[PDB]
């Protein structure tokens, strides 16, 4: 995997590659890693595919059981699970996960959650085994408040290049929008984004 | 005679403990009724507020237990929200078991096992309320499912409950003998929130202010409950024809 | 007959009178209030100054919940506190999973359906208090009281105990004179004349005054006692009143 | 807290009757009229659906229930003590039998489970007995067609034909009259619809009778081809214009 | 709390009486007469069905008399549904002694096993006791041929003949008049029916108001067989000894 | 093993070969690697042959009866749901790996499970020990807007691929082809190309051949 | 009377009779008194025999270095909840290597006899116990009572004939309260106290039972000739 | 095992 | 622990065991009875792992004992031999199972057959007119084969058994320092005290 | 160590015209060292065969636990069970012990009563059913009876021709097999007989 999430001035952008390895062979070449939790808080999932699952579906589950109860759940909320499941069972997983949502108080947040289970707020995140390729571009080439055409094509130069060094990275590029708006998903293809 | 007071046969065959649930079910002397549309069910109930003190926006026997599926009460809010609480748990339960939204008429179902359990276990007691589930299934379509506490349940084409169910089931009745159809006959949920309150308004004899009435409304995908100005809205709507 | 003699049973009338019996149990207890407030709430109470022995400021009966929340209840104080030590506990699962304090309503929910449950078996005693309770969440301000059944509202005043009508009577004269709103440093003068006033159905032994409050510009949004010159200054507005 | 009943609220009075499984069986004679046939190629129950409201959607009520491929039930007395009866009978039909023979029960012995479920609610702590006689219709392989009934106290009797409930008492006597040992399958719908008229006062349509057979296996009801040995369910719920049908020539 | 609808079971009376399995014998009192009858060479088990309506089927039916495992078979007075739990205890206890010891279980020690089981719903548990006395007829290569009874209070005893059921003290002294030691199990099949019919508080004795069974060795060479009669079977005994 | 699922049109084909092997010898050479869960809902099994046909039962029964419970038929994202969380709470010890597929009120539906409990959604798919040659017929030949005779030659092709070229499976190819509004068909043994030769002799012994030292009755009656 | 039968019953009037009736148990017992300064706390106890031949049922336990109590009523009840406070002050000590807030001590105590109220099969507490100890906040004075109810105060009384030496306590208040860094005077005003509830009977050698705590005393009990002293 |  | 034998002649069965146990480098005893009766037509030599060998002998000698006075009445050889099985069968997927090897030699009173079973400890039976447990059968066996006769007498079973004891004598590693010989009969169990 | 190979032994089942037949060696030993050569392999539960190979103590459990459940079956049923009924309980019961199993590799074979149609069937040590029309092969020298019953095998014959087949395919397998011989034997089945036979075969 490579995966990331980006914050900008309208809300917050996720992005993903859509490569399932077992070993050297691609079990999943059109694989969807960005996963939604709630209307708008998603997450983009790496490591184990069995275990990001489970635990994305337990989050989703408890998110609906909060909605139904206290109304709409803040991305911090939404984190928060996905640490408790993961730092509680940290023996037994192997997820590596970037929590995204949209709230319109707080705007667009990011949260990591490496494989300890620690919590990390960022302005954007990176992460998956081709994030490694890249982060001295993103570094480099992030800045805040930028717009949603910016932000886009940040993160498809980001992840371009992530899956050209990258052996467990490629197929095409997932992306999901979150604003004010509402939800919208992109999807872009090698023939694009390879000769960037 | 203690087979009055738990959940044990009487000679003839009865349970007072269930009979006596019943009569809590009017304790609040609030009349609930729903009725269905084409692409919708409504579900109205009166909204009477006493106390001065009170903060009217907090008193509600209407609840929101998934997206797709709402649940008005008739009877005591502690055993309401009691089953309001038990309904949002199984309900979410049930999407991540299963990989779906639960049908309005198996949560019915479900709700109804948990209180026959009641009816036939010595250490629970019954909850003194009847609970009207209202939905738009993806399947079934505009649906609208009724619990007691005996356990019984069944689907209804409409539904009244509450101390004067009988006067607006009659009128109910009538009009479906009239109108030959299972439904309301209207494109908008706006115009069957109307028929529910003209009908409602024939058969209590009463008028109603935007403050004395509390209304849901259940589209595809969709159940939510109106606001003051929306129900005002609604008023001024049917007496101006 | 015999339909009171055990919890959780209906009588023919669906009552459940081991619930009203409890509530008998509130009616003899001291008066307690809650005011809510532009943005937040005031809670006051009375306390009986059985002896002279009593230490004054030592035996204080309003409690907080997690950092925002406070509580105030009459009837057996016992049970109280029991319903206080779970409420902790409820809002300390809700923060450790859900980061995020626990809102009033989510709050008064928990209490709500942990009272309805001692209701439910005829192995338990319902709870003999009425709790009137609330404080300052994302959502602004919220005032809650809580009975016996499990029955809660929401309310713009509260009040239970042995003055509660007489309280209750006050409380709506502020509800009409103040469509607006009510200021917090207002309602703590307020809370202390209503006590007073209550005061009068239970004048045999005199009492003490004891009031708490959280306001969102006040306190930072945060539960306090009112003491000191703050307190001083409440007393003295209600004496004033009286005569 | 906990559930402190750990003991029998079912005893013997001291003329050795047990007073709950009779409080039981009337409440199973106040409940509405079902009734049963066993001809030679198939089975009849049948019952009136009594409309607790006309703006009620009886449809949605099914007093008649399948509980395997070939087996079916139908009940008088209590109507929620029977749904959770036909939960229970459909779950333990595959937990005690095909999740180990990798194949359905046979009818006897689901009925002797159920009767084994309503045996425990007579004697364990805590628990009424179930307000309900059930008739449990059925085929197998080794048995042919057969029909049961189940009392409150967890008797089961194998019938010809019987009817429980409301007037079963001349209902009974009616089927006596009437049934014979070379019945064919429509000549035992048409006596169960003669001897249910008997019992229902109001409307008597398709719309307020409930009425399923087991008969032939149905190929078309399977919802697959290709596995020869899998023939269909024996089951069938009669629809409300096949009622209709058989009422012009009544 | 619940101490207020506690029934106390398992209590004695001021006479020392246990309450609960005297009112349970009551019950049993009025279920349809049930004897056993040991012969030299054989058991013979029958029993009246309890008011047979003409829509019953027959054939396909088990009321009073069960199968334990090959070489035993008990006879049931009593409530049904109570019996046929303690039925299934009784066949899987039979078999967990075959797998154990490689050898079928002797006639008493699934009786003993039976009637403890009994014997605990009396003394502990809060639970009502078991509404059944049953007549046990079986045979093992240490007693041979064996018929025992047990009832509600968990007491067992063995006989030569007896009846369980209703009409007892009148069955029992017509069965002590005719019955002699040397006797075989045609003579007992005899017995047993003429006993029924003169007990009986039907008009008339007829084959679909019975069940019948015996336990022979019959078969060839040192060997036991269980004979379950069929209706044919059982109408044509009534006639051969001449009832009807 | 050889296992792929084709979707079409109106709804979604599984494919499978015959072959079951314990080391490198074949022990049966026509078992059925296509179940049934639900009449419409049918799932092709690789893996640990005791666990796929385990798992698919268990999940098949309490769809059964969870159907029964709602009064619906069955879907093919409870069955999904159902398997994959039996799965992961068994950490991949049951080597249940399978492709889900069938037809349901909301459509018609095509998944894979792996053993540990992760799943994937496509339009085509293969698993087992010839899944490589399979899916380089199905990445070769695939296009959207199939139709059912032409998914069900995708299908058996895919299959074939594996037959011949993985030493894991081979004999014959079966199929199920779920379509929207009809009855599932289920093609056992749809291609038969791997039938035995005529042998070169008999190999009847004379009547006597064999040795005997003791001959006896056996009671088989009671 | 109907509704006397358990402690998970109410009356018509909202009482609880079992905890009344355990609260009557209370007044049976021999008296003790408690009372304060600001540097030291007392207590007292007047100590029951059987028969001359017996000893004298001893009154007043110790929990930690800081803290004790006073019992009247049920003795076996006392050495459960003393056993309880022990624990509790024990555990606060191993874990944050902090002494337990006397008032810590009461709430905990109010909320183990509270449990016994609300449930069916238990009963209530047949004790009431004075709980003295000096903390980081000066000397400190409870009265529990079995209800769940605990009471802090400058001077109280418990037992039969306990309104006498409550009454004397009330009057004597504003002299007792000032007896600062001076123990032999604050217990003499204890023994006074006590004084106040005897009828018949006087306070000899081995009928008397003092305890005392303070800012340089551990809590130290003291019985025999070494209260000689004070008679 | 599938990563990602 | 090591050498324990058994031969079933015409009339009855005979076993012997061997005396020594070591412990190390060391032989702590000489005169060790590996032996337990069950009852009084009934007898259980074992050997296997130290301490689990004599637990599991006296509990199964516990247990006969208990069916003897609860039933009046002495268990067949077979049933006893059944019961052992299953002991052991359970005891092989439970924690730490018993490492103990047993044979059983008894005389059936009703069939007037002597039997002698021979177990392991994964609960493996086999009836046998001839057995042992270990390294011993390696050596006996095949001088059993060739010698035993099915009608002999006691005392032909006895120098039968001579030679076996001479052949573990000559070519065994370890001195097992002789063993125990008991006849189980019609009359029930004695010990040869001269061998 | 290794749990399926220590004490040795085959069985193997045919289908004929309107018979079935199963055979097996006598042979149970620890590992070089044969101990006894009438240890039997084959059981029968009314008219259905099962026969089974591996861990000598989980085959005589197996089929102690196979007879009780058969036992209380009939008791139940009131009748006696079949092949194919049987074969499932076999295949549950096995799979109920999946991380703790039985050693072993049963093979079930018989004619059903009321079909009449000969059946077998094979299950690896947690119950994977296989169902076979021709045979099935179980045991140390499973290798040898596949290719032994792969070349000797033809459909539909004869309960005599059948005998002799089987026998031969069981022989020459375990001839090729340390752990396999010291005697065996061979079961016929029709429909309301069944032959019990003894084969001769090299002792070493
Ligand atoms: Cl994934
Ligand atoms: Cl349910
Ligand atoms: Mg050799």
């Amino acid at each position: 995997t490579s995966i990331m999430a980006v914050t900008f001035k309208d809300g917050v952008i996720l992005g993903a590659d859509s490569r399932t390895t077992t070993g050297a062979y691609i079990a999943n070449r059109v694989t969807d890693k960005l996963t939604r939790v709630h209307d708008k808080i998603w997450c983009c999932r790496s490591g184990s595919a069995a275990d990001t699952q489970a635990i994305a579906d337990i989050v989703q589950y408890h998110l609906e059981l909060y909605t139904s109860q206290y109304g709409t759940p803040s991305t911090e909320t939404a984190a928060s699970v996905f640490k408790e499941l993961c730092y509680e069972n940290k023996d037994n997983l192997t997820a590596g996960i970037i929590v995204a949502g949209y709230d319109d108080k707080n705007k667009g947040e990011v949260y990591t959650i490496p494989l300890g289970g620690s919590v990390h707020k960022l302005p954007y995140a990176i992460a998956g085994s081709g994030s490694t390729f890249i982060y001295g571009y993103c570094d480099k080439n992030f800045r805040e408040n930028m717009s949603k055409e910016e932000t886009v094509d940040f993160i498809k130069h980001s992840l371009s290049q992530a899956i050209k060094w990258d052996g467990s990275s490629g197929g095409v590029i997932r992306m999901v929008v979150l604003t004010a708006a509402g939800v919208e998903r992109l999807i872009f293809y090698p023939d694009e984004y390879e000769q960037l | 005679g203690y087979d009055r007071h738990i959940t044990i046969f009487s000679p003839e065959g009865r349970l007072y403990q269930v009979e006596y649930a019943f009569k809590a079910t009017n304790q609040t002397n609030i009349n609930s009724l729903a009725v269905r549309g084409k692409d919708c069910t409504v579900v109205i109930s009166q909204k009477k507020v006493p106390d001065k003190l009170l903060d009217p926006t907090t008193v509600s026997y209407i609840f929101c237990i998934s997206r797709t599926i709402g649940m008005v009460v008739n009877g005591p809010i502690p055993d309401a929200r009691n089953a309001a609480l038990r309904a949002k748990a199984e309900a979410a339960e049930f999407r991540y078991k299963y990989g779906y939204d639960m049908p309005c008429d198996v949560l019915a179902k479900r709700m109804a096992n948990l209180s026959q359990i009641y009816t036939q276990r010595a250490y629970m007691r019954p909850l003194g309320v009847i609970l009207t589930f209202v939905s738009v299934d993806e399947e079934l379509g505009p649906s609208i499912y009724k619990t007691d506490p005996a356990g019984y349940y069944v689907g209804y084409k409409a539904t009244a409950t509450g101390p004067k169910q009988q006067e607006i089931t009659t009128n109910l009745e009538n009009h479906f003998k009239k109108s030959k159809i299972d439904h309301i006959n209207e494109e908008s949920w706006e115009k069957v929130v109307e028929f529910a309150i003209t009908h409602m308004i024939d058969a209590l004899g009463t008028e109603f202010s935007k403050n004395d009435l509390e209304v849901g409304v259940a589209t595809k995908d969709k159940f939510f409950t109106l606001s003051a100005e929306n129900i005002e809205e609604r008023l001024v709507a049917i007496a101006e024809q | 007959t015999g339909y009171d003699l055990s919890n959780s049973v209906f009588s023919p009338d669906g009552r459940n009178f081991q619930v009203e019996y409890a509530v008998k149990a509130v009616e003899n207890g001291t008066t307690s209030i809650g005011i809510k407030c532009n943005d937040g709430v005031v809670f006051a109470v009375e306390k009986l100054i059985t002896s002279k022995l009593l230490v004054p400021q030592k035996n204080v009966k309003i409690q907080v919940v997690d950092r925002h929340i406070g509580c105030v209840y009459s009837g057996l104080i016992p049970d109280g506190r029991h319903l206080v030590n779970r409420g902790r506990e409820e809002a300390a699962s809700f923060k450790k999973l859900y980061k995020t304090p626990i809102p009033i309503p989510a709050f008064a929910d928990r209490l709500g359906q942990y009272v309805q449950a001692h209701t439910l078996y005829n192995s338990v005693r319902p709870f003999g208090v009425s709790t009137i309770f609330g404080g300052v969440d994302k959502n602004g301000a919220h005032l809650y009281m809580l009975e016996p059944s499990g029955s809660y509202w929401g309310y713009k005043g509260a009040a239970t105990g042995k003055g509660r009508q007489s309280a209750k009577a006050e409380l709506e004269k502020l509800v009409d004179h103040h469509p607006e709103g009510l200021s917090a440093r207002e309602a703590v003068k307020q809370a202390a004349k209503i006590i007073y006033l209550a005061h009068e159905d239970n004048k045999e032994k005199d009492f003490e005054l004891e009031i708490s409050w959280c306001s969102l510009s006040e306190t930072n949004g945060l539960h306090k006692f009112v003491k000191g010159d703050l307190l001083q200054e409440a007393i003295d507005f209600a004496q004033k009143e009286i005569n | 807290m906990t559930d402190r009943y750990s003991f029998s609220l079912t005893t013997f009075s001291p003329s050795g009757k047990l007073g709950q499984i009779d409080y039981a069986l009337t409440a199973v004679k106040q409940g509405v009229t079902s009734l049963g046939i066993k001809a030679t190629n198939g089975v009849v129950i049948a019952t009136e659906k009594k409309s607790s409201s006309p703006l009620a959607m009886s449809e949605t009520l099914s007093k008649v229930s399948l509980l395997t491929p070939d087996i079916g039930a139908v009940y008088s007395g209590m109507g929620p003590d029977y749904r959770v009866l036909v939960d229970k009978s459909r779950k333990v039909a595959h937990t005690s039998y095909k999740r180990i023979y990798g194949e359905y029960p046979p009818t006897k012995l689901l009925v002797s489970e159920v009767a084994k479920i309503m045996q425990e609610a007579t004697q364990s702590g805590g628990v009424r007995p179930f307000g309900v006689s059930l008739l449990i219709a059925g085929h197998d392989e080794f048995n042919g067609f057969s029909l049961y009934q189940v009392d409150p106290s967890g008797s089961y009797f194998p019938w010809k034909a019987t009817a429980i409930g409301k007037g079963s008492v001349a209902a009974k006597t009616f089927l006596e009259k009437r049934w014979n040992d070379e019945l064919e399958l429509e000549d035992a719908i048409h006596i169960a619809l003669l001897t249910l008229k008997e019992s229902v006062e109001g409307e008597f349509n398709g719309d307020t009778i409930e009425l399923a057979i087991i008969g032939d296996e149905n190929p078309d009801l399977l919802g697959y081809t290709g596995i020869p040995t899998d023939k269909g369910p024996r089951f069938r719920k009669l629809t409300s214009q096949e009622i209709n049908d058989r009422l012009e020539a009544l | 709390g619940s101490r207020r609808y506690d029934s106390r079971t398992t209590i004695f009376s001021p006479e020392g009486r246990l309450y609960q399995v005297e009112y349970a014998l009551e019950s049993i009192s009025h279920a349809g007469t049930a004897i056993g009858i040991m012969a030299s060479d054989g058991i013979v088990l029958a029993a009246e069905r309890k008011v047979t309506s003409t829509l019953l089927e027959q054939d396909t039916s088990t009321e009073k008399l069960y199968k334990l495992n090959d070489k035993i078979a008990v006879a049931v007075a009593g409530l049904t549904a109570d019996a046929e739990i303690l039925i299934n205890t009784a066949r899987i206890h039979a078999q967990n002694y075959l797998k154990t010891y490689n050898e079928d279980i002797p006639v008493e020690i699934l009786v003993r096993r039976l009637s403890d089981i009994k014997q605990g719903y009396t003394q502990h548990g809060g639970l009502r006791p078991f509404g059944v006395s049953f007549i046990y007829a079986g045979y093992d290569d240490r007693y041979g041929y064996q018929l025992y009874t047990s009832n509600p209070s968990g007491n067992y005893t063995g006989w030569k003949a007896i009846s369980v059921g209703a009409n007892t003290s009148a069955a029992q002294t017509l069965l002590q008049m005719d019955y002699k030691d040397d006797m075989k199990v045609d003579d007992a099949i005899e017995l047993a029916l003429k006993t029924l019919s003169k007990t009986t508080d039907s008009s008339a004795l007829t084959y679909d108001r019975l069940e019948f069974a015996t336990i022979r060795k019959g078969a060839n060479d040192g060997e036991v067989y269980q004979k379950i009669f069929k209706p044919q079977e059982i109408k044509d005994i009534l006639v051969k000894t001449g009832i009807t | 093993t050889t296992i792929v699922g084709v979707k079409f049109n109106n709804g979604v084909v599984i494919a499978a070969d015959t072959r079951s092997t314990q080391g490198p010898i074949v022990a049966d050479k026509n078992c059925a690697k296509l179940h049934r869960i639900s009449p419409k809902i049918w799932c092709a099994g690789a893996g640990t042959a005791a666990d796929t046909e385990a798992v698919t039962q268990l999940i098949g029964s309490n769809i059964e009866l969870h159907s029964l419970y709602t009064s619906r038929e069955p879907r093919v994202v409870s069955a999904l749901q159902m398997l994959k969380q039996h799965l992961f709470k068994y950490q991949g010890h049951i080597g249940a790996y399978l492709i889900v597929a069938g037809v349901d009120p909301t459509g018609s539906h095509l998944f894979s499970i792996h053993a540990h409990g992760s799943t994937d959604v496509g339009y085509y798919l293969s698993l087992g020990s010839g899944s490589l040659a399979a899916m380089a017929v199905l990445e070769s030949h695939w296009k959207q807007d199939l139709t059912k005779e032409e998914a069900i030659k995708l299908a058996s092709d895919a299959i074939q691929a594996g037959i011949w070229n993985d030493l894991g499976s081979g004999s014959n190819v079966d199929v199920c082809v779920m379509e929207i509004g009809k009855d599932a068909e289920y093609l056992r043994n749809y291609l038969t190309p791997n039938v035995r030769e005529e042998k070169q002799k008999s190999y009847k012994f004379p009547r006597g051949t064999t040795a005997v030292l003791k001959e006896s009755i056996v009671n088989i009656c009671d | 009377n109907n509704y006397d039968g358990d402690t998970v019953t109410f009356s018509p009037t909202g009482r609880l009779f079992q905890v009344e009736y355990a609260l009557e148990a209370i007044k049976q017992g021999s008296v003790t008194v408690g009372l304060r300064s600001n540097t030291h706390a007392v207590l007292v106890a007047l100590k029951r025999n059987a028969d001359e031949l017996s000893s004298y049922q001893k009154k007043i336990i110790k929990c930690d270095e800081h803290m004790g109590l006073s019992l009247a009523g049920l003795a076996p009840d006392a050495r459960v909840l003393s056993n309880y406070l022990r624990q509790q002050c024990n555990y606060s000590s191993l874990v944050f290597n902090r002494k337990l807030a006397v008032e810590r001590a009461g709430h905990l105590l109010c909320d183990k006899a509270q449990k016994n109220t609300q449930s069916y099969g238990g009963r209530p507490y047949g004790v009431g116990l004075l709980i003295i100890g000096y903390d980081k906040s000066g000397a400190h004075l409870l009265e529990f009572q079995p209800s769940g109810n605990v009471t802090e105060l400058y001077g109280t009384a418990i037992g039969a004939r306990s309104q006498g030496a409550k009454t004397y306590l009330e009057r004597t208040l504003d002299t007792f309260i000032k007896i600062d860094g001076n123990p032999d005077e604050l217990i003499k005003a204890g023994v006074e106290a006590i004084s106040q509830s005897l009828r018949d009977e006087s306070l000899t050698v081995d009928n008397l039972s003092i305890a005392i705590v303070g800012k340089d005393t551990p809590f130290t009990i003291y019985d025999g000739e070494a209260v000689a002293k004070y008679i | 095992a599938p990563l990602x | 622990m090591d050498i324990i034998l058994g031969i079933r002649v015409q009339d009855s069965v005979i076993l012997a065991s061997s005396k020594a146990v070591t412990r190390g480098i060391s032989v702590l005893k000489d005169s060790d009875d590996k032996t337990r009766q069950l009852s009084p037509h009934t007898l259980m030599s074992f050997a296997g792992e130290a301490g689990d060998t004599v637990q599991f002998a006296e509990y199964i000698q516990a247990n006969i004992q208990l069916y003897s006075i609860r039933e009046d009445y002495e268990l067949s050889p077979q049933a006893v031999s059944s019961f052992v099985r299953q002991e052991l069968a359970k005891s092989i997927r439970s924690r730490r199972p018993y490492q103990v090897n047993v044979l059983i030699g008894g005389y059936d009173k009703k069939k007037n057959k002597p039997e002698l079973y021979q177990i392991d400890y994964l609960g493996t039976k086999v009836e046998l007119p001839y057995g042992a447990h270990g390294y011993s059968g390696f050596y006996t066996f095949s001088l059993l084969d060739h010698h035993y006769r099915p009608d002999m007498t006691t005392e032909e079973g006895l120098d039968l058994l001579k030679l076996c004891v001479q052949e573990l004598e000559k070519r065994m590693p370890m001195d097992f320092k002789g063993v125990i010989v008991k006849i189980v009969d019609k009359d029930g169990i004695r010990q040869v005290d001269d061998f | 160590s290794d749990p399926s190979s220590i004490n040795g032994g085959i069985v193997v089942a045919m289908t004929g015209k309107d018979c079935v037949a199963i055979a097996c060696d006598l042979r149970l030993g620890s590992q070089s060292l044969g101990v006894s050569n009438k240890f039997e392999k084959i059981f029968h539960y009314g008219h259905v065969f099962l026969g089974i190979t591996g861990l000598a103590t989980d085959v005589t459990t197996l089929n102690e636990m196979f007879r009780y459940k058969t036992n209380l079956y009939k008791l139940k049923e009131e009748r006696a069970i079949e092949p194919e009924t049987f074969t499932q309980l076999v295949s549950s019961s096995l799979y109920e012990r999946r991380f703790g199993p039985y050693f072993v590799g049963p093979v079930v074979a018989g004619i059903n009563s009321k079909s009449g149609k000969p059946f077998i069937a094979g299950f690896d040590l947690i119950g994977c059913i296989d169902e076979a029309k021709d045979f099935i092969v179980s045991g140390t020298a499973s290798d040898q009876l596949f290719g032994m019953c792969e070349s000797l095998y033809e459909p539909n014959l004869e309960p005599e021709d059948l005998f002799e087949t089987i026998s031969q395919a069981l022989l020459n397998a375990a001839d090729r097999d340390a752990l396999s011989g010291w005697g065996a034997v061979v079961y016929i089945i029709k429909k309301d007989e069944v032959v019990k036979r003894y084969l001769k075969m090299r002792q070493d």
